[PDB]
């Protein structure tokens, strides 16, 4: 025999290893692979694909509602319509979307973000409405003014019914983490800003015509985002055996 | 990152005992991302 | 040019068959996954007998029941095949044969005026299930021509998100903007045939996210109608004529 | 009919020096979410950026990189020596959750298997027994003892280990009858049948199933074992829409209705 | 090709259950067999030498063939079809249904046999052996039913034997295969053999 | 060899679809008028809509009830494509379609024994009318499946000798013989193309000319059956299933 | 003199599109199984058929496929420490069926070797203890007790574990004296006799025995073993008819009458 | 199903130690299925 010392690892089972084994059955021909639509062989190809941020998660809104951002003719000028922290990974209205599903499978995220919102309103119901993104120091804007002086775009009402914003990647590392947990690892550290949106000019409406209208709102990888460390997603338990 | 250089050799008759295979790269996404007819380019407005 | 400037033409004709299809507001046309229908390839093909191809006879626009975009309305969603299994040549086809295969054309419209809001998400999702009763009722997983009423919208009557039904091939119907959407499916399935009679590939679901508003006194009463072409269609086991 | 190509791509898109653009000609910004497709507002239109030269692999996110690891998927005690498990993948959630993420996948798998000794109380037992598992196809008969014929095995794949030696181990192949799993079907098991609990079930994603025992009789104690499962060579159609609601049943999709996915704030402007 | 025990019926013991009843009608279209053609389940086809071996597999794949040889006299004529009806229902109720699938109609005569191919007609490239349904709904994979009926009737001379045999063949065609090696469930022991 | 040595072989096989008939008894193979079927020429043709060409669905062997060479049997006759008008794929094509043409191929099968006499005229017939009756009864000209019992057959049925229906496509069924006929039949009429519910184009009568006899104690039940296959069909004019 | 080929292939046949036939030259349905051999009418023939490319393999159906791997041929308990398996394949009936399916054949075997320690009441004990198996061949003097000085086994060959460490295993030859084992013979074991206990078995296929032992005495316990034998390397000729009825005898192929085979159901005319 | 490379080098002195044989085709069955002197082509009347 040739001489052999074994080392430390030895008959452990590390359920990321990756070795060769034994088949149970070595001689096995299995069905030929067809041809099926929809191949996909990386899910930054699925996070890339816009999906609806439950925006409007508030006691009043239940179910579908809570997709809508509510829009209505103000009598005052310059005022907030939204707010929202742009980390996909944190609790909250991004939790549930294709994006927030998958960052949160992972630990670490890089990457600008698709942000794009599209009016319902009436053919006749116009308007113009600014969304900011301000990148992190201090807390989110007051007011437009403090607002407009990030990352921003002026969206104007019309044929066209939808708006990017595209949140771009400024940050200090190439990375961030995907939680803002504080009292444990002090993640507050990656926190990534905040995309809010103001009336630029007003909602304006014909006679007798809806005065509130919603703006459903998309989300989306860029093609420079990437996820590393993979984990258990927080969203999946279970308590016993199921049924 | 992945290594340059390794050992890659198969010691059993099945495919299924190789290994996990060693691409990941990713494909453009407009199957999923934009599966239209209609080219609508970037710089024009989507809808005439 | 709609090529030379880059956009798309709001206007469009769908003709198969002895059926053409217009619009004049559609939102350009959803291809699923960038694939068209194609036939079964020699090299992925099982069953041994020469398929039957009806052509024309049944792959044109059958147009179904309306369904009224109620004030309550919660959305709409019809079952494929069997929406269309007993509905001329197509029907009669995949009754008579074991097995069938199948792309489609599908086209949504819903009209209102510039003084109605509303917004419908218009999705094709395959192996679309109907799981949130114990115990799912026949009536509600194969609904035939008619369709079956939404209960749970917010979870897409499946246990996941509304929101992310945008994975799957879709388009809205966003009344300001066009008053139709137009989807090409190809055939999706883990193997190359299957029985028309005992699965359905895909679910064509019709789901308000903005309800219908407008100006008081407007038109109140909005339908919304599904017209569905079977595309690039072969079956195979021929028998006499069996439902499920 | 593929109309839309899939370049493949090690690395993830550079950012290249852009300036300002005064124009009623170009116009990224505006869009059209009514066409179902996705912005293509890209970050060099929508503001001045530098030039990144970015080296950001994407590996990790792979179908191998994602599924590629155990993940615990039958757990149990012998009971008269002998236990005998229906091999699914539904009763432990979190493997469940992630292969629910596509439609088809073929793949090949590595299955682990950790085995000890346990009293009557559930307490663990420093005692190495010898213990077989055995693969039992449909149609094959089902041993009903410890000790009974099917035992012998000569056809049936079995793997015969000690509870003091490693983890046992074994590669399967891709052995559906299908062209590739499926985790959504929208269909029953059977012509002639449409009650509910034949519906949303593919029966050719059932294999078979393991039976388990001590070669020969513990003395009060029983066996406890864990069966872990690797994908492998992942092959991969149609992503879904991932689960939003907690699993309720082992073998169907039903949930419990609700009017939330994530917790509420005071107010939609307040982030 | 090995013969199926098609007659398993209380009547039929031993060799006698090999043969397919056929006797002079004095009614048309009548019914004579009707079979399962899954090879692996209980059944006429276990103890044949397709199903014994298919038996030791869980998966099949392939045209079967179904051969019959009419055993009447000489002077003995008839004709019979017989059909094979892909699955998504029942056994067919009559002739005209029957008719409506893969068929072949048989001529009595000089060559005293007839072919019928039972081709493989199935949605994915494999079938289970078993149709177990309580535990594993493997009735999902029910490749259908071979049927055969008088197609005029059996005729004869006078005073001649009115009833006569068919004998039933069954054999794998060239593209059949089998997978996944299991025990055989007919082979078993409850001791130590003597 | 029979090519060689110019003769016809005894034994046939006829293969259409999934269906195939053998005989051990018959009498060559009759082509109407020497003419296989054909498909529409471009510069025969009228109807522009692009016809349905069903394949394998349609053409393929159909066998109808039994009928039984009683003592007093004058005959049966069965109209085309009248006999098939409700039978698988064929049917429902021609149902859901104004206009159809198609050729045949017919087997008519008699088997007795070598102690049995009685010859069977086997005919196809185009334009054949029942005319014995001041007014024809839509049960007599569209008999269906089941076919109808002559009641003229001296006559033909329309005023004609019947010893000149040899004149039109035929064979015989002489017991001592051969115990089937089978005659391919080309599409035959004024028109490119005409409606499967109001025109029957041929017309297939089995009619005793020499009695059924034997010697004493044989079987007395001797039933004629009929297995026809539609060849070559294209459908026009698709629109709801109509039926005469 | 072999007037019919057998030429190899990997793969099932192919599917090659066919038309309608409407002639009486070709033939293919009729058939005559008088001559013996089977019906040569192919699916093509029958019914018109398309083209399938069928790349379905043939590989688990191979002779090495379906017998080259273990089952159980023996097993024992020690008494006074020791225990004389003589070897034979009669013991357990499943890889006995298998074997039987083949006239003639050879091939080489894998012999696996389990063993533990069980108490007086049949109960598993954790205990490590050394044992030793030895192959007696015919002729060579079999022990008679735990130390016998045939233990020393100078020539026979032995292979020595412990019931700690994994199972023993070696490979053997085709060793038989003839050109191939046979799994059925109609003929006798000598000259000069006819007894019916005579009658049917080949000599030749008893290679010997096994003596298994414990190295030293155990205090009131007992060695318990499981032998597997797994061929390899297999040549067959002349299949034959499976066994259609239950075994009795390790040592003959002595059967129970029986009026039927498969179960009875209501009527011919109903399936 | 079987890689086209593996390792398959012999440790041992005699053949009785080697893997099992990793042919598994399969040949014309005539032998058992049609052991006739005389040829019966597919197309002809078995006996004359
Ligand atoms: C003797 C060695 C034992 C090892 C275990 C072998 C298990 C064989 C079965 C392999 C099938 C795995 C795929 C199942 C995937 C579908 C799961 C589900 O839908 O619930
Ligand atoms: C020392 C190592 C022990 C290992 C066991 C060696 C056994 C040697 C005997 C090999 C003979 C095997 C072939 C027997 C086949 C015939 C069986 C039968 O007909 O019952
Ligand atoms: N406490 C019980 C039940 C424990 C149990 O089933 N736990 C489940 C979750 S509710 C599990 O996934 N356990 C993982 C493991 O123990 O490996 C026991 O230990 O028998
Ligand atoms: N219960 C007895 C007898 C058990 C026995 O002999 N079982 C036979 C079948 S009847 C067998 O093949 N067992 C397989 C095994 O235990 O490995 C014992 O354990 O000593
Ligand atoms: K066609
Ligand atoms: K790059
Ligand atoms: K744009
Ligand atoms: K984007
Ligand atoms: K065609
Ligand atoms: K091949
Ligand atoms: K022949
Ligand atoms: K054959």
């Amino acid at each position: 025999g040739i001489p052999t010392l074994y080392t430390p690892g030895s008959g452990q089972f590390l359920t990321t290893d990756d070795f060769q084994t034994p088949c149970m059955l070595p001689k096995f021909q299995p069905t030929p692979v067809i041809d099926i639509p929809g191949e996909v062989k990386n899910f930054l190809e699925v996070v890339q694909v816009e999906s609806l941020v439950e925006i409007n998660n508030v006691e009043s809104a239940e179910g579908v509602a809570r997709y809508r951002i509510p829009l209505n003719v103000q009598d005052a000028m310059d005022g907030q319509i939204m707010a929202l922290r742009v980390d996909p990974g944190i609790d909250g209205p991004m939790q549930s979307t294709l994006l927030g599903v998958f960052t949160r499978y992972y630990a670490q995220w890089s990457g600008s973000l698709d942000f794009t919102f599209m009016f319902c309103g009436t053919f006749m119901t116009t308007g113009k409405v600014i969304i900011a993104y301000t990148p992190p120091g201090g807390d989110q804007p007051t007011n437009r003014r403090q607002a407009m002086l990030g990352t921003h775009v002026v969206w104007d009402f019309g044929l066209q019914s939808s708006i990017t914003l595209v949140v771009p990647w400024i940050s200090s590392g190439h990375f961030r983490g995907t939680t803002l947990e504080n009292t444990i690892y002090k993640y507050r550290y990656y926190e990534a800003g905040y995309i809010t949106m103001w009336y630029q000019t007003n909602m304006v409406v014909p006679p007798n015509f809806p005065t509130t209208a919603s703006i459903l709102m998309f989300v989306a990888a860029q093609p420079n985002f990437s996820l590393r460390i993979l984990k258990d997603r927080p969203d999946i338990s279970q308590e016993g055996a199921l049924q | 990152g992945s290594n340059i250089h390794y050992t890659n050799i198969n010691y059993y008759e099945n495919a299924a005992s190789n290994s996990l295979n060693k691409q990941d790269f990713t494909q453009d996404p407009e199957k999923f991302t934009r599966p239209v007819v209609d080219v609508m380019k970037e710089a024009a407005v989507p809808l005439k | 040019s709609a090529e030379a400037c880059g956009y798309s033409d709001r206007v469009a004709q769908l003709t198969l068959g002895n059926s053409t299809i217009t619009t004049q507001e559609a939102a350009n046309i959803v291809v699923g996954y960038g694939r068209w229908p194609t036939s079964l390839r020699d090299t992925d093909a099982t069953a041994v007998d020469k398929p039957t191809q009806p052509g024309v006879s049944a792959e044109r626009f059958y147009t179904l029941p309306s369904v009224q975009w109620t004030n309550s309305f919660k959305g709409h969603y019809w079952k494929l095949p069997d929406a269309l299994s007993e509905l001329g040549l197509f029907g009669q086809n995949l009754q008579f044969h074991y097995l069938y295969r199948g792309g489609w054309v599908i086209h949504v419209q819903c009209n209102a005026t510039k003084f109605h809001q509303g917004t419908l998400l218009v999705v094709a999702t395959p192996e679309h299930k109907i799981q949130s009763a114990e115990s799912p009722a026949f009536a509600r997983t194969n609904p035939g021509e008619q369709g079956a009423a939404y209960q749970f919208p917010f979870t897409f009557e499946d246990g996941t998100a509304l929101g992310n039904a945008l994975i799957y091939p879709h388009q809205w119907v966003n009344l300001r903007t066009n008053n139709s959407a137009t989807l090409v499916l190809p055939y999706v399935n883990a193997l190359p045939m299957d029985s028309g009679i005992r699965h359905n590939n895909w679910t064509l679901s019709v789901i308000p996210i903005v309800p219908l508003e407008y100006a008081a006194g407007a038109t109140t009463y909005v339908p919304i109608t599904v017209t569905i072409a079977p595309m690039c269609t072969e079956y195979n086991g021929l028998r006499a004529a069996v439902t499920q | 009919g593929q109309v839309i190509k899939s370049a493949v791509r090690s690395t993830v898109e550079n950012t290249v020096q852009s300036t300002h653009s005064i124009t009623t000609e170009a116009t990224p910004a505006l869009q059209a979410a009514e066409t179902g497709a996705t912005s293509n507002a890209s970050d060099e239109s929508m503001i001045e950026t530098r030039n990144v030269v970015n080296t950001h692999g994407v590996a990790e996110t792979s179908l191998e990189a994602f599924y590629g690891r155990a993940g615990l998927v039958a757990m149990f005690s012998t009971d008269g020596g002998i236990y005998r498990w229906y091999i699914n993948f539904g009763e432990y959630v979190q493997l469940r959750a992630k292969l629910e993420l596509l439609t088809y996948a073929r793949f090949d798998m590595e299955f682990t298997i950790v085995a000890q000794v346990v009293n009557a109380q559930s307490k663990v037992q420093d005692f190495n027994v010898d213990y077989q598992v055995m693969f039992v196809p449909p149609g094959a008969s089902v041993p009903e003892n410890q000790d009974s014929y099917q035992w012998q095995s000569s056809c049936n794949p079995s793997v015969i280990s000690n509870t003091g030696l490693p983890p046992a181990r074994v590669s399967v192949p891709f052995m559906s009858s299908a062209n590739a799993y499926s985790f959504s079907y929208d269909g029953y098991t059977q012509f002639g049948d449409t009650s509910g609990s034949s519906y949303g079930i593919v029966p050719s994603n059932y294999l078979g199933m393991l039976v388990v025992r001590t070669c020969e009789d513990l003395d009060g104690t029983r066996l406890r074992v864990r069966v872990y499962a690797k994908p492998k060579h992942v092959k991969g159609w149609i992503p879904r829409s991932p689960r939003m609601t907690p699993y309720k049943s082992r073998y169907t999709g039903v949930y419990t209705d609700t009017t939330k996915f994530c917790a509420n704030r005071a107010r939609i402007t307040t982030a």
